[PDB]
RNA sequence: AGAAGCGGAUUUAGCUCAGUUGGGAGAGCGCCAGACUGAAGAUCUGGAGGUCCUGUGUUCGAUCCACAGAAUUCGCAUUU
RNA sequence: GUGGAACAGUGGUAAUUCCUACGAUUAAGAAACCUGUUUACAGAAGGAUCCCCACCUAUGGGCGGGUUAUCAGAUAUUAUCAGGUGGGAAAUUCGGUGGAACACAGUGGAGCCUUGUCCUCCGGGUUAAUGUCGCUUUUGGCAUUGGCCCCUGCUCCUGAGAGAAGAAAUAUACUGGGGAACCAGUCUUUACCGACCGUUGUUAUCAGAAAUUCACGGAGUUCGGCCUAGGUCGGACUCCGAUGGGAACGGCAACGGUUGUUCCGUUUGACUUGUCGCCCGCUACGGCGUGAGCGUCAAGGUCUGUUGAGUGCAAUCGUAGGACGUCAUUAGUGGCGAACCCGAUACCGAUUACUGCUGCUGUUCCAGC
C-alpha cells in the first residue's frame, strides 16, 4: 500500500472548495495561500495534465466566444488606457 | 546542412491496343487491363540505360549534363512497375518532360509512362503510394464483391 | 550526396606517429649520399627535410598552461 | 574649438518587402507539406393545421379507424473549403531548466570518524570590573574578562547578464596593454576602520653570499655577563651589499575549513499485448464465459502523443499583377529587396559570419578669423 493514514488528533484537515464558473466554462478551486502548493504539485503528476499561460488563457477565452479584460475590453477606463 | 533533392514516382502503363478483340467497360476491369504486368527483361539498369538514351536523343547533351548530375533510380520493382527517380528541384521539369517522351523500350514496345507523384522527400511519396494502392485495392474489391 | 541534435577522442617533418618539471624540437618509413655487391635487395652510417592547426594572454622562456576561433574523427544495438 | 569627407573599434536593433489570385480526384489527404471545419439536437418526443366515415350533444366541440397534403430563422444549397510554411542567427555547444515542494543540502538507507561543538571571523571602537607604574578631587599607559556595534549592488530556480569605483590622487583600487570609449586578471561595493587564506612543489645552467622570509659580511640601537676612559662576547630589531626578469612571504600549478565525507535508487510517461486479484451466472479442489471496469508487474510492440513549420534518404514551392524603397536613363523605363545562413523538443545567456540605421571615441585631409 502507498498511503499515509488520517488521524483526527494530529493531521491538518484543510477546508477545500471547488466551484463551477459559468461563462468561462471552467472549474475553479480555492484554498489558502500556503496550502495551494501541496495541492498544486500533485496535480500535473497525473500524466494528462498541463499548465496554462496568460496568452493561453486568452486563447481559451477567445475559443469559447468569451471576453478578456486587458485586451477584449476597450470600453472601460483601465482597459482603454492600458490597451491603447 | 543537407541537400534538397526531389523524388519522382512513375508507373509503366500498357495501353491495350487490340483492334480485333472486344473490350469490357468498367472501372476496375480497365484498371486490370492497364495494370497487367511488366515484361521479363525489365530491371533498374535497363530503365536507366533507356532513359539516358531518351535524354540524349530528346534533350541533347548539355541538358543531359544538367539532368545526369543526380539522375539515379533509387527504388524499383518489376512486380508492380512503380519506380522512384531522384533529381534536382531545378531540373525536375526536365526529368518529368523526359519521362513524358518515353516511347518504347528496346525489347518491348507499346507502353506509356505515368509520372504520378513528385515531392522533395521519399518517405511521404511511399506513404502516398501505399494510400494510392489502397484505393486501387478498394476499387478492385468493390468490383469483385459486386 | 544518406542531415539534425549528444557525449568521447584528437591535430607535431612528405607520410604514420611518439614525446613534454615548461628550457634539445624527435623516431620508423620515404628521398639523397656513403658503405657494400660483378649488379641488386636486405643490413648499416650520415645528411637534407618543421606554419608543433591558428590567434590572444600568462611567464624570464611555450608543442606543454589559460582563453578564443577553426576543425579532425568515432559511437548512436552499423558494414550503407 | 567648429563643419564636411574617408576609415577603424564597441553598444543597441531588423531581416522570406507586403498584399491578391491560381496550381488534377465519388479513386473525396497528388500545387512540396501540415492542421482544422468532432463537446451530436430544426423547444418536429406521444409536433401543429387539414381529408373521409361512424358516434354523443347542440350556441361552441370531443373521441375511434384509414390513407396522407403543407410547415421547421436569408421560400435555397446535403458532396465544399480555410489558414500557415525558415532565423537572428536555426551555424557555434560553452552552459542550465522542464527531477526537487523558497535551504525542507529534494528525499530515504547503509558504513566510517574528529561521533555533526545552538562554536570563533581574525581584527577595530565604546562601556564596566581587576592588578601594576607615574601625577595626587583625579587623570594617563599596559594586560585580562564580560556585553554591544561592523556593509546579500540589481533581475533570476539554475546557467548567466550588465551598473558604479567622489569613505587617499591628476590615469578614478592594483597590474599589463589599447588610438580612446576601454579590454583582460586579481578585487571591493551605504565597508561613515582595513584585511589578496593556508600547505606542497617549481623559477633549468651560470652569476652572486644566497632561488625562497636556512645561513653568511658591514653599520646603528637596546639589554645582560667580565669590566669601567664605554674594550670584548651573546641575543633581538632595522638598513645595505656589483649577479640575473629577480631577493619582492613576488609569479605559476594542485588541494580544502565553509552547515562532516563517500556510496546507492527514482521523483518520468501514454496507448497495445500477457499474467494475477476483485463483483455476475454455471460448476463446486485450484475452474470456465462477458463487462470495449479497476490496481500492480513485464516486454529494443508503437510514439506524426507533433509544436499558431514539425521533417525524419531530412517538405518549407513555381508564376502573374498591384503598393513601397534604392541606383542608372537617349522619354521613361530598366535592374535590384540582399549578405550569413539554414530547424529536428522547447527555453534563455554568451560567441562567431554579413548588410543597413543610430550614439560615442580616435586618426587623416580641407577652411572662419
Ligand atoms: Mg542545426
Ligand atoms: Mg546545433
Amino acid at each position: 500500500k502507498t498511503t499515509v493514514p488520517f488521524k483526527e488528533s494530529d493531521d491538518p484537515s484543510i477546508p477545500l472548495v471547488i466551484i463551477r464558473r459559468l461563462k468561462t466554462r471552467d472549474w475553479i478551486v480555492v484554498l489558502p495561500w500556503f496550502w495551494l502548493l501541496p495541492l498544486w504539485h500533485l496535480l500535473n503528476r497525473i500524466p494528462r495534465m498541463y499548465h496554462i499561460g496568460l496568452r493561453q488563457f486568452q486563447q481559451i477565452q477567445y475559443e469559447n466566444k468569451q471576453l478578456y479584460f486587458p485586451d477584449d475590453y476597450p470600453f472601460t477606463q483601465l482597459g482603454y488606457i492600458e490597451n491603447s | 546542412v543537407r541537400l534538397k533533392s526531389r523524388y519522382i514516382l512513375f508507373e509503366i502503363i500498357f495501353p491495350p491496343t487490340d483492334t480485333n478483340v472486344e473490350e469490357s467497360v468498367s472501372k476496375a476491369d480497365i484498371l486490370l487491363s492497364h495494370h497487367r504486368a511488366s515484361p521479363a527483361d525489365v530491371s533498374i539498369k535497363s530503365i536507366l540505360q533507356e532513359i539516358r538514351r531518351s535524354l540524349s536523343l530528346n534533350l541533347g547533351d548539355y541538358g543531359s549534363a544538367k539532368c545526369n548530375s543526380l539522375l539515379q533510380l533509387k527504388y524499383f520493382s518489376n512486380k508492380t512497375s512503380t519506380g522512384i527517380i531522384r533529381c534536382h528541384r531545378e531540373d525536375c521539369d526536365l526529368v518529368i518532360m523526359a519521362l513524358m517522351l518515353m516511347s518504347k523500350i528496346g525489347d518491348v514496345d507499346g507502353l506509356i509512362v505515368n509520372p504520378v507523384k513528385v515531392s522533395g522527400t521519399i518517405k511521404k511519396i511511399e506513404q502516398f503510394a501505399m494510400r494510392r494502392n489502397s484505393k486501387i485495392l478498394n476499387i478492385i474489391k468493390c468490383s469483385q464483391s459486386s
